[PDB]
């Protein structure tokens, strides 16, 4: 019914992803519910040197930059 | 060469007569504002290329020079062999010289 | 045997690590791989080779995919064996239900029982996570085995409680024996 | 009225809108004969008040809510009264047609029997629906003239405020326009009560 | 789970450590199967993406066995796994883990080494070691580079 | 419901035939009318095309029907990119509010006949993300739907059970016996 | 002047596009059984009987689809292209060699390059008219490419053409009666290879027409019968090289059997390299199509020129 | 009983990469390509 008790505290686990390095930030006021669970994706901080890798590339190069850079964009969007 | 014009203004009448047909045969729905818009992918919306008309260019120059290289198959057992050989080797090693050079630079 | 650029540790494996080789003999090998398309050959002789070999189309709907007894598919409601509806109105499964799917109203019945008046999966809110089946203290809700019941209407899918009671009645074989064959494990 | 005694009877004079038959009757290749449109006396003889079909539709909708509105005849208009040959130059000013390379000119229907032989053809060989429009119903609509009857009410007394043709017109025939030949528009005049007795004297 | 078992300090069984790891290698395949699929399918050769989606079903598979959906499971919880293993699930997954690696030459057989996906791979969107350093790269885009970052040894 | 006929009862039972109409027809016209339509049907529901519009994790059950356990190109089914191209809009995903004029628009330059598959609970009624601040609830109040595919990631079965039914749609679809009775 | 030569010409070429539109449709369904079985996975099946009226499904939905248009004013443009598509597609089959006579092309190489050069003037106007960003780029990689491997084709063909000595294409058979021109022409097979992928769109040269870096070429905005006479259009250019691929190199052979067979056997090749290879890029390909390919053109037009002059002082 | 490994363990299970065998040699290609072409010739 009502979740177990986590005691109030803040961490920030980080595992190896496939796509990366995926994060939680995790922290907890004490109740049944969680105050805040930041996700950091991989795919986000991949994503955001697209603006500068992109450049000066032709356009099936960006095809295959996103290609390989193996983007999921439901993490990214979070 | 007056059978290929009738044979190719059948062709057309033809394809003309089933494009038509299948005007006909497709489903008249009520026309539509966005129906009617150019697809871009999702949202709704080139300049001159320099490079893509020099490739044109370059397409011209060697399709008007492949025109000279055209006749001299039936040349060869009607000409001169010494001038048509002389005419032939200078003419593809010109023609290399100049891909090579530009190549190059 | 090419050399290595960089010294390869002994916890990493590296790629893209060797020297390009200069004897003439490899020179020609790669020269002879361009010029006559050699590993296009060899490319074009292992897709030719899959012609050859056995499709995997299974072939649908005559034959059907495999299957688990755990698997999660219609939400129903199942009963004893003396035919009294399972379902205690207990509320545990609403409380656990993540995208709050179901919707439980009770009433005591005329015999004294507390067994339900309303209860509403939304299928269409439902993500077949099987929380209810694992919070349900009797086995009154459970993941069916049918995932064919694809629906023409957007209403259709919005479960009542005769629908669940329907769909326990009418895979009441096969839920009980997944239960009977999973029960150990959970 | 004779079997539903207390039935609301709404009577649009001309429905314009997206996918109407008014404005797409008026903008198709089939309307049209060699770039030239013709009209019943050039358009000017007869005066139109067309109403928006959401106008209508907010009048349906506040007749039905509104329970004082049974047995009640609603005469459904517009706002102006306009000519035809006003809407028709209008229109096409609308569609970038009053360029001098297209060639518009407008012309008497009556002495065009051709336009009513291929209106005829065109009610004879469609299957289903004629393109355009084009039976010879829509045509004797077009002839006749919109009066409104006074002592009648008008959607006015139902609630609605009735919109502008300048206003939601243009973005129905920005979809028709042309393309623009390689060598704002006007607004269209109304006719008074005044204009059209002299008109039609 | 690794998020709310630090803030509860509750340590997991051995055996529970051992199935997330088989079962986030097994993940690691099926996310590296679909990007070298999409990668493909982007570039053109769209054979080696029915070629491993074939194995990555195999996979799927296997996640239904142990948790009853194809994706989604639902399966690792703070505190363990919510369901033990179904008898003779590794009877099958040493097998497929057997027949994989000959799918994965005939996958290399068309993929790698072929010229025209070395043209459409080799020299494109280079990466330096200062920029994925300093852009919060991480993973394969640090590895690529040549920074011997792994998060499954450095911090286990 | 209707109990399933017993293969007692069922023997009696003549055979359906393929025609969802019948060859009982009255007027030569109408019967006409009846094989045409049958025709117009069988070639539509021969080749449905959809289009590739995979907005979240669905669609990677919609790739495992273009996988070969399923194979989806053996029923007519085979993915256009383009949506002029297309027949069929596959919903697969979640439908945001960013993402609603795409689709609009994406369908709207669809020509018709258009049938619409809503696949998994994002989009058809919301899902989990149904009390989100920018998620649309359900595509059904943007784009017609016809068919709509149950599972939160639809096993690959039920989807092609969802384009089965869809095809059984299809062979159902009455255009010219409307046509003689308009 | 005798009629019967008329009306027997009339009957055989009429004879021929029906036979090669009916082949482009079962080209199309052999496309889609054996490209799946280059996969682990089934090709068509379940319409009909075995999936054989397959193609014939999708012309029953391609030709009742609704015709959307790029604009809604003016749209005339937008019809002229699949109409001379499909009119040169069916038109340049005039050249094959028939051995029965039914048109004496004495120039039948020239024919193909006029054909070939009017490729480029139907996909441009397809490119033009569709109103579209994604329409126009792929419009103009497909001149591109097209006119790229062009001069490249003509030299390869005119390298060829020295070999029988004249441009009548039935000389190529008198030349084969000992043995096929594969085994003498390999580089040039696999460079003839190269230029018929190219010409007609398929997956080793298709940045002009693919699903990935557009959505579509100059298909993108052509559908319901337009999108069927293109692809008509394009499926009989694919026959027609499979066609030319086995006058040339393969021994010419109209009458046997085993021509048609070959005939097959190319098309499934060309069906064969559909699923293997990935695409070329633009700048890869503008340095295949006018420094690789043109240079092996040149030279090995200089080793025939060198070797007609050595045959001619010997016979 | 429990889902346990066998006694004796599971067989290695492949992870290297094999090549396949390649019959062909540059020189072996290059020469009997201009053979095939020398007999062509005559
Ligand atoms: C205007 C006029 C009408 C225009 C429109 C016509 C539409 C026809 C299609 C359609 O939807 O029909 C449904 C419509 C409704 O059918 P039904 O009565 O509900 O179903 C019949 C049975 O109950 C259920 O069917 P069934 O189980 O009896 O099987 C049907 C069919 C078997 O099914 C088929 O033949 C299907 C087609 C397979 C074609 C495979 C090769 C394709 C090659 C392409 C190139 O059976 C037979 O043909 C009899 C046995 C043949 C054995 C052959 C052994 C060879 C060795 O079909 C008919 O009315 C059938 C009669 C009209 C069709 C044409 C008959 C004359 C031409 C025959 C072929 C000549 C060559
Ligand atoms: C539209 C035209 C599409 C492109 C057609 C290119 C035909 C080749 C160019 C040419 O001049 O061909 C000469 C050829 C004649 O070739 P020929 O004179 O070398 O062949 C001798 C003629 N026979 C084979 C009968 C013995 O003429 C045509 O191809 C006529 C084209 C008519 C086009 C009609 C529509 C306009
Ligand atoms: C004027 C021509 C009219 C007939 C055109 C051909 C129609 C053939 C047809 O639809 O056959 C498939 C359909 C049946 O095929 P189907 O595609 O509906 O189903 C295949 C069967 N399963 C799904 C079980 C694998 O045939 C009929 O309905 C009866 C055909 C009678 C013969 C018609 C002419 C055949 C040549
Ligand atoms: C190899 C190439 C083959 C090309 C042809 C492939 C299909 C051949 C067999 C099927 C023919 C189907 C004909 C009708 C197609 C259009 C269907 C349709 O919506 O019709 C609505 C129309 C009008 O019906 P309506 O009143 O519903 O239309 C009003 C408009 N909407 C749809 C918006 C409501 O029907 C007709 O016009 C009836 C035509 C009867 C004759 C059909 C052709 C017979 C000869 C062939
Ligand atoms: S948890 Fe089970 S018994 Fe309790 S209310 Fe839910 S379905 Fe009924
Ligand atoms: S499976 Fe999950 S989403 Fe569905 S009713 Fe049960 S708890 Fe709710
Ligand atoms: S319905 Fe379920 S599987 Fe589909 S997109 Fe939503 S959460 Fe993902």
């Amino acid at each position: 019914t009502q979740g177990y008790q986590v005691p109030p505290g803040a961490t920030y686990t980080a595992i190896e992803a496939p796509k990366g390095e995926f994060g939680v930030y995790l922290i907890s006021d004490g109740s049944s519910r969680p105050y805040r669970c930041k996700i950091k994706a991989p795919g986000f901080a991949h994503l955001a040197a697209l603006e500068k890798i992109g450049k000066q590339h032709m356009l099936a190069d960006v095809v295959a930059i996103i290609g390989t850079l193996d983007v999921v964009f439901g993490e990214i969007d979070r | 060469m007056f059978s290929i014009i009738f044979i190719a203004l059948l062709i057309l009448l033809i394809t003309t007569i089933v494009m038509f047909l299948a005007s006909i045969l497709s489903k008249k729905a009520l026309i539509d504002r966005e129906k009617s818009s150019p697809f871009e992918c999702g949202f709704d919306p080139l300049p001159f290329s320099l490079r893509f008309f020099l490739i044109t260019i370059i397409f011209l120059i060697f399709d008007v020079e492949i025109a000279l290289i055209l006749p001299m198959i039936i040349i060869m057992k009607y000409s001169n062999i010494m001038i048509w050989t002389i005419t032939s080797i200078i003419f593809i090693l010109i023609l290399l010289i100049g891909l090579y050079h530009e190549w190059n630079q | 045997e090419p050399k290595d650029i960089v010294e390869v540790p002994k916890g990493y494996v590296y790629v893209n690590n060797k020297e390009l080789s200069m004897e003439f003999a490899d020179i020609t090998d790669r020269a002879a791989s361009t010029m006559f398309f050699g590993e296009l050959l060899r490319g074009f002789a292992v897709t030719l080779a899959h012609i050859f070999k056995e499709p995997a189309t299974i072939n649908y709907p005559f034959e059907k995919g495999p299957l688990s007894p755990r698997f999660r598919g219609e939400h129903a409601l199942r009963r004893y064996p003396s035919g009294e509806e399972r379902c205690i109105a207990c509320k545990l499964c609403e409380a656990i239900c993540p995208a709050q799917a179901i919707t439980i109203e009770a009433e005591e019945r005329a015999d004294g029982s507390r067994r339900t008046t309303r209860y509403d999966i939304d299928m269409t809110k439902c993500i077949y996570c099987g929380f209810c089946q694992e919070a349900c203290p009797v086995d009154a809700i459970v993941e069916g085995p049918n995932f064919e019941f694809s629906t023409e209407t957007h209403e259709e899918l919005l479960y009542n409680k005769e629908k669940l009671l329907c769909n326990g009645d009418k895979w009441e074989s096969e839920i009980a024996s997944n239960l009977q064959a999973d029960h150990l494990y959970r | 009225r004779d079997a539903f005694p207390n039935a609301t009877i709404i009577r649009p004079a001309d429905i314009y809108g997206s996918e109407d038959r008014f404005l797409r009757y008026y903008a198709h290749i089939w309307r049209r004969q060699f770039r030239s449109m013709p009209l019943w006396h050039k358009g000017e003889k007869t005066v139109k008040q067309p109403v928006y079909v959401s106008d209508v539709a907010q009048a349906i909708i506040n007749a039905a809510k509104d329970p004082d509105s049974a047995g009640r005849i609603y005469q459904a208009v517009g706002p102006k009264r306009y000519q035809l040959s006003e809407l028709v130059d209008w229109f096409h000013r609308l569609m970038r047609k009053d360029q001098k390379r297209w060639g518009y000119m407008r012309y008497d229907m009556r002495w065009d029997p051709t336009f009513l032989l291929k209106a005829k053809l065109n009610s004879f060989i469609c299957p289903g629906t004629p393109i355009g429009g084009l039976h010879p119903a829509r045509i004797e609509r077009e002839a006749v003239t919109d009066k409104v009857l006074t002592g009648v009410p008008t959607l006015e007394d139902l609630g609605v405020t009735l919109t502008t043709m300048e206003q939601q017109v243009p973005w129905e025939l920005r979809p028709y326009r042309a393309a623009l030949y390689y060598d704002t528009p006007s607004p269209p005049k109304c006719i008074e009560a005044r204009d059209e007795l002299r008109l039609f004297a | 789970s690794l998020a709310v078992e630090k803030l509860l300090n509750i340590d997991v069984p051995l055996r529970a450590k051992y199935i997330r790891t088989l079962f986030a290698e097994i993940t690691r395949i099926l996310n590296h199967i679909m990007a070298v699929g999409t990668h493909a399918l982007d570039v053109g050769a769209l054979t080696p993406f029915f070629w491993l989606f074939e194995e990555r079903e195999k996979m799927m598979e296997f996640y239904e066995r142990v948790s009853g959906a194809r994706m989604h499971a639902a399966y690792i919880r703070p505190g363990g796994v919510s369901l033990d293993m179904p008898l003779g699930l590794m009877d099958d997954i040493y097998e497929f883990a057997s027949k994989f690696a000959e799918r994965l030459d005939e996958v290399e057989d068309v993929l790698t080494t072929n010229r025209i996906w070395v043209q459409r791979t080799e020299d494109i969107g280079i990466v330096t070691a200062e920029e994925a350093l300093n852009y919060g790269f991480s993973g394969v885009m640090l590895r690529g580079s040549g920074i011997k970052w792994d998060l499954r040894k450095q911090q286990p | 419901q209707q109990t399933l006929p017993v293969a007692e009862v069922a023997q009696n039972l003549p055979k359906k035939g393929y025609s969802p109409f019948g060859t009982k027809q009255s007027s030569v016209a109408e019967w006409s009318l009846a094989r045409l339509d049958d025709l117009l049907n069988w070639g539509r529901k021969g080749s449905i095309w959809p289009l590739t519009f995979g907005l979240a994790c669905c669609a990677v059950e919609m790739m495992h029907i273009a996988a070969p356990r399923y194979d989806m190109d053996r029923y007519g089914v085979v993915f256009r990119a383009s949506p002029r191209q297309a027949d069929v809009i596959i919903v697969a995903g979640t439908l945001t509010n960013k993402m609603a004029p795409a689709l609009r628009k994406v369908y709207d330059q669809m020509p018709e006949p258009r049938w619409v598959i809503s696949m998994g609970s994002c989009a058809n009624g919301g899902g989990y993300y149904h009390y989100s601040y920018s998620v649309v609830r359900g595509c059904d109040r943007i784009i017609p739907v016809d068919i709509y595919v149950p599972g939160c990631p639809p096993t690959a079965e039920a989807l092609m059970y969802g384009v089965l039914q869809l095809q059984k749609k299809v062979k159902r679809m009455k255009t010219l016996q409307m046509w003689y009775r308009k | 002047m005798f009629y019967m030569e008329f009306i027997l010409s009339l009957i055989g070429s009429l004879l021929l596009i029906i036979c090669v539109l009916v082949s482009v449709a079962f080209l199309t369904l052999l496309e889609r059984k054996v490209l799946g079985y280059i996969q682990i996975r089934k090709g068509p099946n379940k319409v009909g009987l075995m999936g054989i009226p397959q193609p014939f499904c999708d012309a029953i939905k391609l030709f009742t689809k609704e015709q959307t248009y790029p604009l809604l004013s003016n749209y005339l443009s937008y019809y002229i292209s699949p109409i001379f598509s499909l009119f040169l597609s069916l038109f340049v089959w005039m050249c094959m060699p028939f051995f029965v006579k039914l048109y004496s092309f004495n120039l039948g190489g020239l024919f193909f390059l006029c054909c070939t050069s009017l490729g480029v003037y139907t996909v441009m106007v397809a490119g033009w008219s569709s109103n579209s960003n994604y329409a126009l780029l792929g419009g103009l990689r497909a001149v591109a490419q097209t006119i790229s491997y062009e001069v490249s084709l003509a030299l390869i063909l005119l390298s060829f053409i020295f070999l029988i000595g004249s441009y009548n294409m039935i000389y190529f058979f008198f030349y084969q009666v000992y043995m096929w021109f594969l085994i003498i022409l390999f580089p040039m097979a696999l460079v003839w290879v190269s230029i018929s992928l190219a010409e007609t769109n398929r997956t080793p040269f298709d940045f002009a027409e693919g699903e990935s870096e557009l959505v579509s070429g100059f298909n993108v905005e052509y559908s319901s019968g337009g999108f069927a006479l293109i692809f008509m259009a394009e499926y009989a250019s694919i026959l027609f090289m499979s066609m030319l691929f086995c006058v040339i190199f393969l021994g010419c052979d109209v009458f046997n059997l085993l021509f048609y067979m070959k005939l097959t056997f190319i098309s499934f090749v060309f069906i064969w390299v559909r699923g293997t290879l990935p695409r070329f890029r633009y700048d890869k390909l503008m340095y295949l199509a006018w420094k690789c390919f043109l240079s092996f053109s040149l030279n090995y037009l200089l080793f025939f020129i060198g070797f007609k002059i050595l045959l001619f002082s010997l016979l | 009983k429990q889902d346990l490994p066998p006694p004796g363990g599971y067989k290695k299970i492949p992870f290297a990469r094999v090549p396949p065998k390649s019959y062909f040699t540059g020189f072996t290609t290059i020469g009997t390509y201009v053979v095939v072409t020398a007999v062509g010739l005559g």
